RNA sequence: UUUUUGUUUGCUAAUGUAAAAGAGAAAUUAUAUAUGUACCGGUACAUAAAUAAUCCUAUCAC
RNA sequence: UUGGAUAAGGUGCCUAAAUAUUCGCUCAUGAGAUCCCAUAAAAGGUGUUGGUUCAUAUGAACUAGCCCUGAAAAUGGAUGGCGCUAAAGCGGAUUACCGAUACCAAGCCAUAAAAAGAAGAAAAAAUUUUUUUUUAGAAUCUUUUUAUGAGUAGAAAAUCGUGGGGU
RNA sequence: UAAAUAGUACCUGAAAUCGUUAAGAUGGAACGGAUUAAGAGAGAAAACAAGUAAAGAGGGGAAUAUUCUCUUCUUUAUUAAAAGAAACAUCAGUGAUUAAUUUAAUUUCAAUAAAGCAAUCCCCUGAAAUUGUUUUCACUUUCUCCCCGCACUAAUGUGGGGAAAACUGGCUUUAUUUCUUCAAUUAUUUUUUUUGCUGAGGAAUUUUAAAAUUAUUUGAAUUUUUCUUCUUAUAAUUUAAGUUGUUUCUAUACAGUACUUUCUUAACCCACUCGUCUUGAAAC
């Protein structure tokens, strides 16, 4: 599992195989909820969709 | 005996295995495959000299003195019968709110703390366990009410295992009688009953 | 094989070490590194912090130049607006 | 005088609920002197007794109790959710329960 | 909420906020008695509230006004109707909650000799800016056809005099008890005295 | 609501009744799937006569066994207990409805001396 | 009107609670201030300004 | 089904959850109040709140927020109702919370697919000797595993019953 | 007459509909779904006691009409055990809550006590002289002083006009961070308080192996050690290898006021008339 973690975190030579071997993650709803799934994360109003960049980490943590 | 994964030292005591289940294909087996179980790990505020409040029994609301941790999670307690009328009773921890006052923080009782420990070192859970023979004798007479109650009392008194507890009670109470009685406000504190007034908020007040 | 309880691979130490054979060493190293006494860091905090003075100097300098550039742009725009006014 | 209390008083509000939908697995309970989530969290493991009278005797007694336990806080104003062994009847809404000091 | 009954002095409260708080209490099962309902305040000018009540009055089943909305002019009945509108009165539980409420104009015989409580969350002084118009429920009711305002006023002034006499007697008794307490604080044991002094008694 | 007695879980009691059988005497309560077009029950409207479904099925480890944790076997003869001689602990016996008093007494005697329990032991006496 | 026992041919003894666990609390009023007292609405002096964040009531058996 | 946590949307009462926090705007003698959605315009205002450009804290001209006029219909009437103005209205912001048959963990039913399969003692209770259970092997079968489950018209399979016939 | 509730309409004798009695409900429908509660009927086939001794009634089988043996009921007294449920505890899975924590990065700060610098001056900031570079003034507190109004104020002060140093504020050095501060965010780690729900399975040749832990033991490494790591061997344990234990109660009963269940009533939430044609039916 540490090898899988390495190959996933660093897009190593065995990445397609590890990713395909891995079943799709079935996440919980966020602990504190979303802001608005309707709107973009980059919109000035509260929103969720789009590229969160490094901010995906806290959302994953609440969803995991 | 213990195990300390991740630095815990959980402490293991032997456990019997009596539940029996039928096997998948042919036989029967004992369900429990374990031989040790981790110990009780009672509360931090539970010490020998502390004074606690009983919450559930016929002595609910009464104040008592912790006596001994009884090797099985339950703890012996004596709200010294000579001052309070609370006998030597084995009580469960979670049915007992323990205060912050130690009987042995008093100058005139820290002296006899050692004798108290010596007297209390010889009580055990078997003494509190009710014997099958006396249970049968008590249930026999169920097949007028005043006579039934009196005979139940007599059988309990004549139980040989109750008598040793009564003797320990008597000697501990004799040891603790005059020192407790000479703290007049504390003596009344012990003889009093803890009640929840409508001005006290139990998520604010301290045990 | 019969499915059993899925042990928590993060908090259950036995299965965690089963999955990651290096985890026991890594955690032990982290624990012993945490176990370091406070006196050493108390006596070394100033020694560590004093060496960062040059970094603080360049660190102030970069932000100073950035704010100078912002102010110069503001002044240029104000002058352009004044010129446009007449 | 006599009949010591040693329990906190509470009132049975309705069930765990939304608008026009009920979840009678949890009962909303209001505790006497608690009005915040932080204070409601204090009574979380505590046992709850719904003691109610009865028209006739059932074990020589006219009184019986439904046992339950606090599970978690509800909302922000000190309301809690309690789970009982059997669902308390909606005739009991507004009645008194005992939040006991034990365990 | 945990009393046998709560007596609320409705003087200076805003009608809607008062009704909301009362309705929630009744639904939770607390019996309340609302007194001095003629002194309830409503935000907005008296003329504006009178216009609202005229709109209410123009409302009736033209087939048979007997079945129509009964309009009710007493301020106590107006508060009762507002509370009912804030309540599921068409169910059995809602009807019990509604019947748990008692409304009075002035202060009748049992309720003038018991403690009156106040809901700060509905006080006009705390909920209306000083520069904004408000009306008095008794005045609105009189304009609408209640015509018992002045009698309630004179009953209130009589009750005020009686309460003033009672308060003077109570103050004298409290002063005597206080002096007795100070004189007796020197006769108890010093340890008990220090306990009382330390804990502010 | 589920009822749980030991290892036995009855996922649902109060057997399903036919839609509108409560207010039509010609419609018997025996369940019939509403075929309909706009039939409320068929469309699964809230608060009306839910339909049976395979999800309610009982755990097959404890499916057909009675509250005594035994499967019932209906006999009409003394000669129909020979299989039970080897299954006395997981089969209980029930006497058929149309068995006379003589044969009933014989069957009860044989079951007792076979230590096999009888469900309707005190019938016709 | 008071005490004891009980309400464990269609009938002829007979029980119900929407809420006991200290279910404790009577001044009035103003909110860009009030309240008491003393003199002639005014004057003067006190009081109050996290007010229930308080006070009062409980256990000392015989 | 049991717990958990959420979506949409809400948290003054009806109604579970904020009379939450924080910053502005608005007074309406027919205020306003969630997409679809349940109408409103041209034109105006010396109401108030911000801005912009000109003239020695004054005079103007614009601009756009909320408010007002323009704004009349027939049973009595509808921001859903109550009501709400130090909002319970309008525009934000910060948190917490409530909230599905959706999501997550676990159990069970069935469907689909899969891994595999044509013989020996286990326990307990009494007192070495007894007693109590079991000691399995049906291939459209047995054991285990994972995923999945709306449904008219329509199709199929497996089941449940009735009269009569052979065994 | 076996039977007349088989009396000529005569076997059985359903439903619709109606009568009697009992119980219950009853504010412009009634019924219903889901969840319980209260009552009222029934009930022991898991919802305790197997066995042992005696006497009473019986039934069988084996033994060459006489011995042993197996048992079924009834009573006596004479012992267990198990099952369920609660409470507590333990473990595991899955959450909720409150206290933290290692090591780094990011202009952080803020103090203590001894000196010093600048005075519209300082860390800053502001306005002016194919990019940088340089310069000017203008920026602060006063519970300070002076004049004018000289009581004019919101004011226990004030408005206007001038001076002062340097308390305050800023900077430069040395020592300290437990007097005080050492934040926040992120990355990387380690814990912790109080607690909700759940316990599938039961492994005759993988509940094994290993993994972890404990106690010995060998060698080595190293962050240098009372949780340091890596193996050599042994013996165990569970954190492995899906819940186990204790104590009570039911209960020392043979059916009740308890337990299971049906029914009747309530109560909270929900619920429109079915079949059909139809894009669309609760449909006026």
């Amino acid at each position: 599992i540490e090898d899988m973690v390495y190959q996933l975190y660093t897009c190593g030579p065995v990445f397609k195989k590890v990713n395909n071997f891995l079943w799709a993650f079935k996440l919980k709803p966020p602990r504190k909820g979303f802001k608005a799934k309707r709107h973009a994360f980059n919109e000035p109003r509260p929103g969720d969709w789009g590229n969160r960049e490094a901010h995906i980490n806290e959302l994953i943590n609440r969803m995991i | 005996k213990h195990y300390n994964v991740k630095g815990k030292k959980k402490v293991l005591v032997p456990v019997n295995a009596k539940k029996t289940i039928n096997k998948k294909y042919f036989g029967r087996k004992v369900a429990s495959k374990k031989k040790y179980v981790v110990q009780r790990k009672l509360r931090k505020s539970i010490e020998v000299g502390k004074v606690a409040i009983i919450l559930t029994g016929k002595h609910m609301g009464k104040r008592c003195i912790i006596t001994k941790i009884l090797n099985s999670g339950l703890l012996a307690v004596v709200g010294p019968y000579e001052i309070n009328g609370v006998p030597l009773k084995r009580v469960d921890s979670r049915y007992l709110v323990v205060t912050s006052t130690n009987i042995f923080n008093f100058e005139n009782i820290a002296k006899l703390k050692d004798d108290f420990l010596n007297y209390a070192q010889d009580i055990d859970d078997d003494s509190f366990i009710k014997t099958l023979e006396i249970k049968k004798k008590q249930k026999k007479l169920l097949k007028f009410m005043n006579n039934v109650i009196d005979k139940i009392k007599e059988i309990r008194k004549e139980d040989p295992k109750v008598q040793k507890l009564e003797g320990i009670q008597k000697d501990i109470g004799s040891l603790l009688k005059p020192e407790i009685l000479k703290n007049k406000v504390f003596a009344h504190y012990l003889k009093s009953k803890f009640t929840l007034r409508n001005d006290m908020v139990l998520h604010k007040m301290k045990f | 094989k019969k499915r059993l309880q899925n042990k928590n691979s993060l908090t259950n130490f036995a299965v965690r070490c089963r999955l990651n054979p290096a985890y026991k060493l890594l955690r032990s190293l982290a624990v012993l590194r945490m176990r370091k006494s406070i006196l050493e860091k108390s006596k070394n905090k100033k020694e560590k912090r004093v060496q960062k003075q040059i970094q603080k100097k360049e660190l102030q300098k970069i932000n100073h130049d950035y704010y100078k550039g912002v102010a110069k742009a503001v002044k240029k725009k104000k002058k352009r607006e004044e010129k446009k006014a007449k | 005088l006599q009949a010591v209390r040693l329990y906190e008083k509470g009132v049975i509000l309705g069930y765990k609920r939304s608008q026009r939908n009920q979840d009678p697995n949890f009962t909303l309970i209001s505790i006497k002197n608690v009005n915040t989530k932080k204070h409601a969290q204090f009574y979380v493991g505590k046992r709850v007794a719904y003691v109610y009278r009865t028209t006739k005797h059932h074990d020589g007694v006219k009184i019986k109790c439904i046992w339950g336990k606090v599970c978690r806080t509800h909302g922000n104003s000190g309301v809690i959710r309690a789970k009982f062994k059997t669902h308390i009847p909606p005739k009991a809404f507004g009645d008194r329960v005992r939040i006991l000091m034990y365990p | 909420m945990y009393k046998k009954e709560y007596v609320i002095d409705c003087k200076g409260h805003l009608l809607g906020r008062l009704a909301s708080l009362i309705a929630k209490e009744l639904l939770n099962g607390q019996r309340i008695v609302a007194v001095r309902c003629e002194d309830i305040n409503i935000s907005g000018s008296l003329y504006r509230n009178k216009l609202k009540y005229q709109e209410f009055l123009r409302l009736r089943t033209n087939t048979n006004p007997k079945k129509g909305p009964l309009h009710l002019r007493e301020p106590s009945k107006i508060l009762w109707r507002c509370v009912r509108g804030m309540l599921p009165h068409k169910t059995y539980k809602g009807q019990l909650a509604l019947k748990k409420l008692k409304v009075c104009v002035g202060m009748p015989y049992p309720y003038d000799k018991k403690k009156k409580y106040v809901l700060p969350s509905a006080l006009r002084a705390f909920r209306l800016k000083k520069h904004r118009r408000y009306c008095r429920l008794g005045t609105l009711s009189s304009r609408v056809g209640w015509n018992y305002d002045t009698l309630v006023k004179k009953n209130e002034v009589l009750r005020k005099q009686v309460s003033k006499a009672y308060y003077k007697k109570k103050v004298n008794n409290l002063n005597e008890k206080k002096e007795i307490k100070t004189e007796a604080l020197n006769l108890i044991n010093p340890e008990q005295r220090q306990v009382l002094e330390n804990f502010g008694y | 609501a589920v009822k749980k007695v030991g290892k036995i879980i009855k996922k649902r009691t109060k057997k399903f009744t036919r839609f509108q059988s409560n207010r039509f005497m010609r419609v018997k309560p025996a369940w019939r799937k509403p075929r309909g077009i706009d039939c409320r029950v068929r469309r699964r409207y809230k608060g009306t006569n839910l339909m049976p479904s395979i999800g309610y099925g009982s755990n097959k480890k404890t499916k057909f066994l009675l509250p005594n944790n035994k499967y019932k076997y209906v006999v009409k003869n003394v000669k129909e207990m020979e299989p039970l001689i080897m299954n006395h602990t997981k089969y209980c016996v029930q006497i058929a409805h149309n068995v006379s008093s003589k044969k009933r007494k014989q069957i009860i005697e044989r079951a007792k001396q076979m230590n096999v329990s009888v469900i309707n032991a005190k019938a016709r006496l």
